[PDB]
RNA sequence: GCUCAACGGAUAAAAGGUACUCCGGGGAUAACAGGCUGAUACCGCCCAAGAGUUCAUAUCGACGGCGGUGUUUGGCACCUC
RNA sequence: CCUCCUAAAGAGUAACGGAGGAGCACGAAGGUUGGCUAAUCCUGGUCGGACAUCAGGAGGUUAGUGCAAUGGCAUAAGCCA
RNA sequence: GGUUCUCCCCGAAAGCUAUUUAGGUAGCGCCUCGUGAAUUCAUCUCCGGGGGUAGAGCACUGUUUCGGCAAGGGGGUCACUUACCAACCCGAUGCAAACUGCGAAUACCGGAGAAUGUUAUCACGGGAGACACACGGCGGGUGCUAACGUCCGUCGUGAAGAGGGAAACAACCCAGACCGCCAGCUAAGGUCCCAAAGUCAUGGUUAAGUGGGAAACGAUGUGGGAAGGCCCAGAC
RNA sequence: UGCCUGGCGGCCGUAGCGCGGUGGUCCCACCUGACCCCAUGCCGAACUCAGAAGUGAAACGCCGUAGCGCCGAUGGUAGUGUGGGGUCUCCCCAUGCGAGAGUAGGGAACUGCCAGGCAU
């Protein structure tokens, strides 16, 4: 499960999600997994998603990772009311806008990995495409 | 332990902007650090302020080596 | 110069201080008036920032 | 022998350039040399075509800008963050 | 730092506010083998009046040209030539190095010429 | 010469109980019910590693995903003091 | 009471919002004149080691500032007489 | 809690600061009346300014992945070595309210000029009210980017605003009611009937009463477009 | 008038760093000597004084060179003031403003006052 070793701060503004992607080609792999949605990814998402990928290609080849959960988020248990503090952080997220990269692959060929991708995506709270490596 | 704290707002800034007309001894900057350096005709005060020296018009300008701000008095 | 006429179009009613403000300026008063201004770029800057609401007829 | 066709862009900025893209079409540039950067519109499904084969980013292309022909090679490539579109193309006389 | 920087430095505070005064100053540059004196007008980019022993006149009734005695006879011409052009009032610089001995000599010889510092 | 620190400092000088209670008021403000919300809850689905001798989906189903209801635990304080 | 963020590129701007600090110190740790320039890493060196003091190189203020933070600071505001 | 005749002009506030203060009060802000004073003030144009926000970026502060190179830590040695871990440095890839070698749009300050505006401006003096705000838009904190939630900023409307529209519906859209008319034109929104106005014209789509509630996901539903594989050496 | 050098400024990396070459009559530098002026929390390293046997090695100046820094379009993209709109956590349209990064490319500074050496 991702999370920051360390962090200058605990807790974090909510923030917003506007905007484009950053990091939108295969820089590492042949192919990848492209987010065509806006929003966040959990530790536990991104895991659950990287473990169906790893089983599908029977640990041949190789995974890179192109997001990570860097952003804490607080939550208010039952039976509390609201103020007395911000909340205490419970998990983290990364934020997604549509054409980030999410996971690249290559040792495998295209068919095998555009199941293992198809096997992710069903573990993903956002839409995602099938994306090649370019030239240029 | 528990925050809660802050400090007054210490109404810091630019108080005369380039072109303005001031007497001698008008504030043109209040700041923490020399952000702005006294240039001709300015007066650089203890906590940093930058004062008219002479009656005229604020000049700002980047002037040295080190690239630095520097507020002065032009003569009107 | 040469004179213009312009006339609003649309209400002042709910409309930016700002624009309220260069209808004053305008001397534009109710719906429908129309008015003989100057054409110098100052009236034309006035009729720009309110443009939505005023027509001109040059 | 990749042969583009093109047209002088009439006008320019964010506005014109949306709407090409909805009238699917592309803005592109032609710069380097001594001559002046040449603003042009491509056809989408053409040039998407052609960009599909590798030889494209390696061949030099000629770039049939009103009767008068350009020999270019594709320097730099704007793509749609999601879609398998086109948004731009550097294109460096050579 | 090495000898020029490190002298530079020394120098800068003073000619910093000797520029912020507005002053007509006297600049002072001493080598091994010479010593030079340039009256210099506020503005800092018009030479106004100089001596040095690089100059033939000054250099001939002299033993060696890098001594206290050659400085005190730059000290003296300065002064002189500044004050037929009417230049009376000035502010020493000392450009990094100590007020003693050759920079010494030389403005205590600029001062006895008649030059106010 | 005052941690007059409740720091524009009611006095030099001050803690509690009331279910024996009382008055003026408030739905400006809690407890019941309504309302908004739906995290929680309950119900359903998507993916399918695996269980099921063999076989994912007879019956189940991990890691994760999306909803529906207003229905529990709650949040809010809009209605009635 | 002080510092930063929230604070929407002048000022100001709320919550039982997010983080910290003050209620002192100093006759020099003040004034001025004159001078000086860190951190960190690599190489070599009695005891001596990952790290003490010494020498060289890289580095260029990341050091330092009596103390929190922010803005400053080489003409140093840093360090010495 | 209540506060009794009429008409006319103007017209708030629900904020800041302090308060044994918090549903009270006081100064300031905002209203009104009077006196005085400058082209005083506003819009726009041109001119003179400082930004560190949006965005971006990754040198700095942190954080992050892949590759390359590697001081150092952990296990065998009886200094040498290892399928481990690995800071710094180099190349590649991201992330930031409390990061910045970049950096807008706006906004704000100042100068000049015209037009417009019943002085709208400033000062002094008389009289106040008000310091429970609400919703909607934009930018945020908090909360679950939950609440007709809560807390700031900024604009609008309601408050204190009738008329037309959104079935009904303070706060949304259009629009600001001095009085009379059995005239006319428009706004939002509309034109088959209830119900004023097109069963209007032209070209397409849909067959679900979709229109007239809802997602991941699923499917030879159907319209348009560009390409491609196989195929009379006989494809499906 | 030209070349070279020193001083004092303008400007503040298109100006800096690196690498290669190059200069000593003059200037500059190292250099020689040190009892003394003056100096070292020790040291003539530095500061300083008296000089001229040596050398341009270092430094410094100049010339060359795109390895790095630095400057940097055009076009597109991001954002955003105003008006409008949608499927309204986010977007789109009209209009105005319009980055940052990257790309082509530029780039081995430019300039004033005075003084000294040399040459015509
Ligand atoms: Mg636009
Ligand atoms: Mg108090
Ligand atoms: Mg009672
Ligand atoms: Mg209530
Ligand atoms: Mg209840
Ligand atoms: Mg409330
Ligand atoms: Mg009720
Ligand atoms: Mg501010
Ligand atoms: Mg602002
Ligand atoms: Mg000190
Ligand atoms: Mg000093
Ligand atoms: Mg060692
Ligand atoms: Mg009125
Ligand atoms: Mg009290
Ligand atoms: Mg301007
Ligand atoms: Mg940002
Ligand atoms: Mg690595
Ligand atoms: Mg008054
Ligand atoms: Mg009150
Ligand atoms: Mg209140
Ligand atoms: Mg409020
Ligand atoms: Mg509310
Ligand atoms: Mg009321
Ligand atoms: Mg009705
Ligand atoms: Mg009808
Ligand atoms: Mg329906
Ligand atoms: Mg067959
Ligand atoms: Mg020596
Ligand atoms: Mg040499
Ligand atoms: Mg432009
Ligand atoms: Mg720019
Ligand atoms: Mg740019
Ligand atoms: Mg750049
Ligand atoms: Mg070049
Ligand atoms: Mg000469």
């Amino acid at each position: 499960m991702l999370q920051p070793k360390r962090t200058k701060f605990r807790k974090m503004h909510k923030g917003r999600n506007r905007g484009l992607a950053q990091g939108t080609d295969v820089s590492f792999g042949s192919f990848g997994l492209k987010a065509v949605g806006r929003g966040r990814l959990t530790a536990r998402q991104i895991e659950a998603a990287r473990r169906a990928m790893t089983r599908a290609v029977k640990r041949q080849g190789k995974i890179w990772i192109r997001v990570f959960p860097d952003k804490p988020i607080t939550e208010k248990p039952l039976a509390v009311r609201m103020g007395k503090g911000k909340g205490n952080v419970e998990y983290w997220v990364a934020l997604i806008q549509p054409g980030k990269v999410l996971y690249e692959m290559d040792g495998v060929p295209e068919e095998l990995a555009r199941e293992a991708f198809k096997l992710a995506a069903a573990k993903l709270p956002i839409k995602t495409t099938f994306v090649t490596k370019t030239v240029m | 332990t528990r925050n809660g704290r802050d400090s007054e707002a210490k109404r810091l800034g630019v108080k005369r902007f380039g072109g303005e007309s001031v007497l001698a001894g008008s504030i043109i900057v209040r700041q923490r650090g020399t952000k702005f350096h006294a240039g001709a005709n300015v007066g650089c005060g203890r906590d940093h302020t930058l004062f008219a020296k002479a009656d005229g018009k604020v000049k700002f300008e980047v002037k040295g080596p080190k690239n630095r701000k520097f507020i002065s008095i032009e003569a009107e | 110069a040469k004179t213009i006429k312009i006339t609003q179009t649309r209400s002042a009613i709910g409309r930016l201080p700002k624009h309220k403000a260069t209808l004053l300026g305008l001397g534009l008063r109710r719906i429908g008036h129309t008015v003989e201004r100057e054409d110098t770029p100052a009236i034309r800057g006035m009729i720009n920032a309110v443009s939505f609401m005023v027509k001109v007829e040059e | 022998m990749f042969t583009i066709n093109a047209e002088v862009r009439k006008e320019q900025g964010k506005g014109a350039s949306r709407r090409l893209r909805a009238a699917n079409k592309f803005p592109a540039i032609i710069y380097g040399g001594k001559e002046a950067p040449l603003a042009i519109e491509l056809d989408h499904d053409k040039v998407m075509n052609m960009q599909a084969k590798a030889e494209f980013y390696s061949e030099v292309l000629t770039i049939v800008v009103d009767g008068k022909e350009i020999k270019v090679k594709a320097q730099d490539v704007q793509r749609h963050p999601y879609k398998p579109k086109l948004q731009h193309i550097d294109f460096v006389r050579a | 730092m090495d000898k020029k920087s490190a002298r530079i430095r020394r120098a800068t505070r003073a000619r910093r506010k000797l520029q912020e005064l507005g002053a007509t100053r006297l600049v002072v540059h001493r080598t091994p083998r010479h010593i030079y004196a340039q009256v210099i007008a506020p503005n800092g980019s018009e030479v106004l009046v100089a001596a040095s022993t690089v100059e033939k006149a000054i250099a001939e009734q002299l033993k060696y040209t890098g001594n206290k005695d050659a400085a005190a006879a730059v000290g003296k011409a300065v002064a002189e030539r500044a004050l037929e052009k009417g230049i009376k009032d000035v502010s020493f610089d000392r450009s990094g190095f100590q007020y003693h001995g050759r920079v010494q000599a030389l403005a205590d010889a600029a001062r006895e010429a008649g030059l106010q510092f």
